[PDB]
């Protein structure tokens, strides 16, 4: 939610 | 899944206004700016709308980059359009309208950089496209049927440092700390750390030190520091920098990415997770936002 | 409008709790805080609570500050109360409820020095005197049959300085606007300007200076400052003290008021008072609300 | 409205 960049988690 | 948002927000409220209400905004509409109405439906009511607005002239009519009306008559919908040189363009309606005769509402309009998106009552209710640039918008009108109890703007703003915070639910395996910021343009280092609150433990310290580039991590346990753990691959800040850190609670370990980027791995020194209840940011960042599920 | 109000707050929010949910509140309950909670009642609802606790131990279980407990058996009702060392003290009871099964609501509980105030639905409810130090709260638990869509914490913060804004309605006789702040334990000067927007004249410029004991006004016209007035009774501002400004549009003058005494006059220069529309604040002060009306 | 001072005005 809200991340310009992903998630690698 | 449930979780936590964290900011700071100028707001700019207007109480009771009446109807109809033709109203200058306060600050341009960036992207993010949120304008919450809250009212009303009379019994009688046939429409009302909210138009967003370049000016307030009525001969030839001021603009309206955004037109939101709400008509009750049949089974109710939503009419959206955008006025430009006293033309209407192409008509956009939506039939999933949350609005009823003789029921109060709160609209929320978020102001996206190629859309606005506008929820009611907590729902999503609809989309719409720019026509006109957003930042030509400097006036808000209501007009018809319909009681308004407040007009509020919301701004972003930068939160203030040092920031401390207790956590609602405390780390174990599976949590996710998020902290998006922007790094100064002047900047030489800045700290984010996780403590057991009551015993003032930092279970891990996160600590990018611009001015060597080094990644700095440790744990102060015992009322003393322990061993750093500086290894990195590239270090991942720089300033001027937006950066977005991600801190996920492993069994076994903090896992630590920069900008969706795995950077660092930190094994668990403090291993009581379920104590590290307190987040505290500091330094030569500008904090914008914490996030955490 | 009738009302503008403005004002930095920073904002914790909580997004679809699960409950039973016990949350430490991230942080502490001052005078002036805010607990927003949004919800819906389900169909088979008979009550819910919301409890203010100190710590989350269930034997002993811990004590509760502020227990808020809607009931819809009967007409309804509201139950609240204050649990000490597992002893409930007396009960305060409210019939006009605003909650109903299968009906959404907000509550908004403000912490205030004395009680709290309780609004639901934008409407004032009750009032709640307090029995355990606020100070001593760091829990925040609901239980029962509701649905809880949301649980926000505000907390307030010094609006960001240079401050510039446009206000909703233009200056006019009667109109008024309050700048609420803190004069720095540092401070010299600070400057309280209302212009023109769109020629950028200063109808107004406000300008005490602390470190000579001076309240300067001028107006800024035709790109160029005017004859200062600096008259006063006495200088009604100190490093390091709050103040109240009340600035007061009549018809011939604005005059205005430190903390409720006034303390000058100055009359119009710039007599286009609907084209004065912009409120500009910046210098050594801990800027803390501005409101108008 | 949250004037601690009152209003002269
Ligand atoms: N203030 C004004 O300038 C003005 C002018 C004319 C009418 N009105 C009246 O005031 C209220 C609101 O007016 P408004 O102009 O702000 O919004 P209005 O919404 O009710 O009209 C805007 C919508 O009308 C649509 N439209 C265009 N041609 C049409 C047609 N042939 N048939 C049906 N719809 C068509 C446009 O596409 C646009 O979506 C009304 O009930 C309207 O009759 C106001
Ligand atoms: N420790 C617990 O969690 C606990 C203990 C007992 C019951 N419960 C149950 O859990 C739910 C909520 O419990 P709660 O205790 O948090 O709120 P509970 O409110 O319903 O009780 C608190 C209130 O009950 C009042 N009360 C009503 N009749 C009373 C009587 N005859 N004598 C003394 N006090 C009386 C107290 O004055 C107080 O205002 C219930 O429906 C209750 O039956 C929970």
């Amino acid at each position: 939610p809200g991340l310009a960049y992903g998630n690698p988690y | 899944g449930s979780m936590m948002l964290s900011l700071n927000n100028l707001q700019n409220i207007i109480y009771n206004p009446v109807i109809p209400f033709v109203g200058t905004i306060p600050d341009q509409l960036d992207p993010g700016t949120l304008i919450v109405i809250r009212g009303h439906v009379p019994s009688d009511a046939d429409r009302f709308q909210v138009d967003l607005q370049n000016g307030s002239s009525v001969k030839p009519r001021a603009d309206v980059a955004f037109h939101f009306n709400p008509r009750f008559k049949r089974a109710g919908c939503i009419v959206c359009n955008t006025l430009i040189n006293e033309k209407w363009g192409r008509e956009e309606i939506t039939y999933d309208t949350p609005f009823k005769r003789e029921k109060s509402f709160e609209i929320v309009i978020m102001v996206l950089k190629d859309k606005f998106q506008v929820a009611v009552n907590g729902k999503h209710t609809l989309l719409y496209g720019h026509r006109i640039g957003p930042e030509k918008i400097d006036t808000l009108g209501i007009y018809g049927k319909v009681n308004i109890h407040s007009i509020g703007f919301s701004f972003s703003s930068h939160m203030r440092l040092p920031f401390a915070a207790r956590l609602n639910t405390p780390m174990g395996p599976g949590r996710t700390v998020v902290v998006k910021g922007e790094v100064n343009a002047n900047a030489k280092s800045f700290n984010v750390d996780l403590l057991a609150g009551k015993s003032k433990d930092i279970a891990l310290h996160l600590n990018p030190r611009l001015n060597i580039k080094a990644f700095v991590r440790n744990s102060f346990l015992q009322e003393s520091w322990g061993e750093e753990e500086r290894n990195i691959t590239s270090f991942p800040f720089s300033p001027g920098m937006y950066f977005e850190m991600i801190i996920y609670c492993d069994v076994r370990e903090f896992k630590v990415a920069v900008n969706g980027v795995h950077s660092l791995e930190y094994k668990h020194r403090f291993k009581e997770l379920s104590s590290i209840d307190t987040l505290e940011i500091n330094g030569d960042i500008h904090l914008l936002e914490v996030r955490s599920w």
